[PDB]
């Protein structure tokens, strides 16, 4: 049962992100969310990630550092339950997230002008799963 | 088993956004 719990947890995370997004973007990774039933949700949800990932990159190289950290945030307080839900349907889409949000962080890192401990980690942990 | 990569992601993503820009 509290499958639905933790996915309409994620759905309100995702949301909060997505609003820190320009309209061209939260339209897509909105209807995404909304339009994909209840087995394509953890789908859905990589999608919306890699959308957001492709996102967040280029408003870092722009300036817009503080809506990358506002959204990240948001995908941060739903990151656990993203992966226990995506653990429980396939071993395969708990790795899809990382290589998402994992590779998110890091050129979000590797973007920031002045820690690569962060940094450090999260290539393991990508390499790990690899 | 790969319950803590997810917590560990959640702690390091969390590092991620207080040391950001600013």
């Amino acid at each position: 049962e509290e499958r639905k719990e933790k996915r309409e947890k994620v759905r309100a995370g995702l949301k909060r992100a997505i609003a820190e997004l320009p309209a061209e973007v939260a339209a897509r990774c909105l209807a995404l969310l909304d339009d994909a039933s209840d087995e394509e949700f953890i789908e859905a949800v990589l999608e919306v990630l890699e959308a957001m990932r492709e996102a967040l990159v280029a408003m870092a190289r722009e300036g817009r550092l503080d809506a990358v950290r506002r959204a990240t945030s948001h995908i941060n307080e739903v990151l656990v339950d993203a992966a226990e839900l995506a653990l429980e349907k396939g071993r395969e889409y708990f790795r899809r997230l990382c290589l998402i949000v994992c590779d998110m962080m890091i050129e979000l890192i590797r973007l920031e002008p002045e820690l690569r401990r962060i940094r450090e980690r999260l290539e393991e942990i990508r390499r790990r799963l690899e | 088993p790969e319950i803590w990569i997810a917590q560990e992601l959640r702690r390091i993503g969390d590092e991620f956004n207080a040391y950001y820009a600013r």
